[PDB]
RNA sequence: CAAGACGGACCAGAGCGAAAGCAUUUGCCAAGAAUGUUUUCAUUAAUCAAGAACGAAAGUCGGAGGUUCGAAGACGAUACCGUCGUAGUUCCGACCAUAAACGAUGCCGACCGGCGAUGCGGCGGCGUUAUUCCCAUGACCCGCCGGGCAGCUUCCGGGAAACCAAAGUCUUUGGGUUCCGGGGGGAGUAUGGUUGCAAAGCUGAAACUUAAAGGAAUUGACGGAAGGGCACCACCAGG
């Protein structure tokens, strides 16, 4: 849809990423 | 298929081919016997005559030539000869 | 320097006795300063007027031209001009596969109107037709052409400027061609598409009362 | 100042729309055609020659000439499409598009939509050679 | 109460009737408009209502249908719908070169390209959309993406080879 | 209002013409293909050098007209673009006779596939329309025949392959006949002859030099290009 790519090439991707950094007894 | 016997084929065929392909050839033509509906008398016309025929005694128009064949006066008779 | 539209006035112009709306709107003319009279001004305008402008319920894809001549104290005074078709009408009534035979004729009427004719006509797919075209021969097309210049020349020449725009409302030479010449080669969209003005007498005034009241 | 029309009713113009590929003409007169009340082109709004022929201008040019035309008292409008006709490109551009949405943006009551363009029965050689395009 | 009416060609009419549920739905439900289809004029009919606002959409949705009358898709009218500045431009092949013949026919297959490749290219450059009919070309877009997919095309039909257009365009789509 | 130009859309798997080419109406003039034929002559035929007819566009001489476009040319920007514009483009009258003038594909003849479309003519046949037509006649529908135009396909066979219903019926080699080729350059060069006012046109070498020149399809590789993903031995904000 013409709409759809006008709007997301507008607009800024988000999310996905996963960063894996870094008592009872 | 590839299998017909040529010497003897069936009528449909043979007058559903083309006059000259036929085996023996043969004319789609014929002559016919007409009688003008303001007389009695008998001529013979061409089935694909290309002139205008008149009658010998009423002198009217008995056939029209056309590209085929001929188109007899509405009221004309006629009988296909032989 | 100075607005010239506070100088301006207004005037009303109507539509002809033919109409079943007469109310067809407003005009802006200058006053008259001494130098230029607005009359003379006002006294040769056209007006490209729709057909349902004028009648409530008739079709709007054919227009006439209607020529302003005459102003009567802020009352505008017409008479007919010519008449056209809408050019979406004229592009979408050429589709493809048929023929289009056109024809045009210079004729006079009865009261000094000497104008001319073009109609157009389609040739018709059959409803049980198979054959994606529907063309007709050269001399169908001429033969057809021949039928609808006697057909159109004869129903505008023997009447009036009155009967002729009366005819020319629900197009009643395109569908009597189009009943005449079926005969020939069945015909589609059959219709007087254009007329043109190309002599008039002299102006009068009682006459116009008769095309308005 | 005005037509003195009743409130019911309203008065109706034309307005010649047109739409060149340099600039956007806004052209609006009676129904005669003879008389002018506004034309608005795109030079005129914009201080460039980048944004002559610009649906933005065209936009203003017919934001202005409504508010104008209502100044003065016509409440309805007839269009009139108009490309540049002839041996060139016979179809309206986007500026004729911009100034007629904005032109019924502004609230002003539309006529109807005639496109008559001087299409050619048949016309003479084109500007361009045998060889040259637009780009 | 406001009218608009759209004439449509006899090619246009099954693809009229196979897209019409995604015709009516964007317009009487969350744009609020009249809609029929006359069909002994075959004209598309807009109407207006006691449930109208926003009334340039009208005007809007005359130019929806239009889309789909010029050959363009169903989601791509709805781009008109959705966007305020989307534009259609439109221009016949020979309005820039006068081809005649095969010549035309070639100028058609640049354009278009082996497999439609090339013209779907242009699109995810441009962000426009076109229609290659019998002679006429319609571009959809922004003024700028029109102005751009339009040289493109011209170059195209110049006699430039589809390869140098397509690495130009992949060029030139960067600022 | 006028001046010249051009006949769009309709316009096509189209039609016509020996080819080049041909699209506004109407009238006139002489040609013509195909079809129909239980007409006529009776071998009158096929192919062929010179020559002749026509031969796109451009171009050369006399006029007429110059609307648009426009080689040359003058300007502005940057060989590509824009403004103006000469010859030319148009018509008549004489020349020039070249085109990728293509099917890159002498002509005449025999045999040899499929599908369903089209143009014209002819033949046969129920039905629907001509405001239920009061008979024919047109428009459609169904089927056949004859030449055309043109698609899609084929273990027809052929081919180096692309492909081809001929480019098939060819080492299982002979239907009739014309031109023409013999590795690449030297070279369409020099010389001779001929035509043309001219430009040029037809014909046309060798010495010498070289192991190549070229044709058909297919991707293997290929500096690179466009997308993403991860990382403080990368970046942002910092210490």
């Amino acid at each position: 849809p013409l709409a759809d790519q006008i709007l997301a090439g507008n607009a800024v991707r988000a999310g996905v990423r996963e960063k894996r950094r870094g008592e009872e007894y | 298929p590839l299998a017909k016997d040529l010497l003897h084929p069936s009528p449909e065929e043979e007058k559903r081919k083309h006059k000259k392909k036929r085996l023996v050839q043969s004319p789609n033509s014929y002559f016919m016997d007409v009688k003008c509906p303001g007389c009695y008398k008998i001529t013979t016309v061409f089935s694909h005559a290309q002139t205008v025929v008149l009658c010998v005694g009423c002198s009217t128009v008995l056939c029209q030539p056309t590209g085929g064949k001929a188109r007899l006066t509405e009221g004309c008779s006629f009988r296909r000869k032989q | 320097v100075v607005d010239p539209f506070s100088k301006k006035d207004w005037y009303d112009v109507k539509a002809p006795a033919m109409f079943n709306i007469r109310n067809i709107g407003k005009t802006l003319v200058t006053r008259t300063q001494g130098t230029k009279i607005a009359s003379d001004g006002l006294k040769g305008r056209v007006f490209e007027v729709s057909l349902a402008d004028l009648q409530n319920d008739e079709v709007a894809f054919r227009k006439f031209k209607l020529i302003t001549e005459d102003v009567q104290g802020k009352n505008c005074l017409t008479n007919f001009h010519g008449m056209d078709l809408t050019r979406d009408k004229m592009c979408s009534m050429v589709k493809k596969w048929q023929t289009m035979i056109e024809a045009h004729v210079d004729v006079k009427t009865t009261d000094g109107y000497l104008l001319r004719l073009f109609c157009v006509g389609f040739t018709k797919k059959r409803n049980n037709q198979i054959r994606k075209t529907s063309y007709a021969q050269h001399q169908q097309v001429r033969q057809i052409r021949k039928k609808m210049m006697e057909i159109m020349t004869r129903e505008v020449q023997t009447n009036d400027l009155k009967e002729v725009v009366n005819k020319l409302i629900p197009d009643s030479i395109g569908k009597d061609i189009e009943k005449a010449c079926q005969s020939i080669y069945p015909l589609h969209d059959v219709f007087v598409r254009k007329v043109k003005m190309l002599k008039k007498p002299k102006f009068e005034l009682g006459k116009l009362m008769e095309l308005h009241g | 100042l005005g037509p003195q029309v009743a409130e019911g009713e309203n008065v109706f113009g034309v307005c010649h729309i047109f739409a060149s590929f340099n600039d956007t003409f806004v052209h609006v007169t009676d129904l005669s055609g003879k008389e002018t009340i506004c034309r608005v082109t795109g030079g005129m709004k914009v201080k460039a020659d980048r944004d002559e022929s610009s649906p933005y201008a065209a936009m203003l040019a017919a934001q202005d000439v409504a508010q104008r035309c209502k100044e003065l008292g016509i409440t309805a409008l007839h269009i009139k499409l108009r490309a540049t006709g002839g041996n060139r490109t016979k179809t309206p551009g986007p500026g004729a598009q911009s100034a007629l949405r904005a032109l019924a943006r502004s609230g002003m009551k539309i006529g109807r939509i005639e496109d008559v363009t001087p299409i050619p029965s048949d016309s003479t050689r084109r500007k361009g050679g045998r060889r040259g395009r637009r780009l | 109460e406001e009218t608009r009416k759209i004439p449509v060609p006899a090619n246009r009419y099954t693809p009229l009737k196979e897209n019409w549920m995604k015709i009516f739905t964007p317009i009487v439900e969350h744009l609020g408009l009249q809609i029929r289809f006359n069909l002994k004029s075959r004209n598309v009919e807009i109407r207006t209502c006691k449930e109208t606002k926003d009334v340039s959409a009208l005007t809007k949705a005359a130019d929806f249908v239009k889309a789909f009358i010029l050959g363009f898709q169903v989601e791509d009218a709805l781009a008109l719908i959705r966007l305020d500045d989307l534009f259609l431009e439109s221009f016949e092949i020979t309005d820039v070169k006068p081809l005649k013949g095969d010549h035309l026919s070639r100028a058609i297959g640049r354009i278009a390209g082996k497999g439609g490749k090339t013209k779907f290219t242009i699109e995810n450059v441009t962000r426009t959309r076109i229609v290659l009919a019998d002679v006429k070309v319609h571009i959809l877009g922004s003024f700028q993406n029109i102005k751009m997919a339009r040289t493109a095309i011209c170059n195209l039909i110049l006699g430039n080879p589809p390869s140098k257009v397509y690495g130009n365009i992949r060029a030139v789509a960067s600022r």
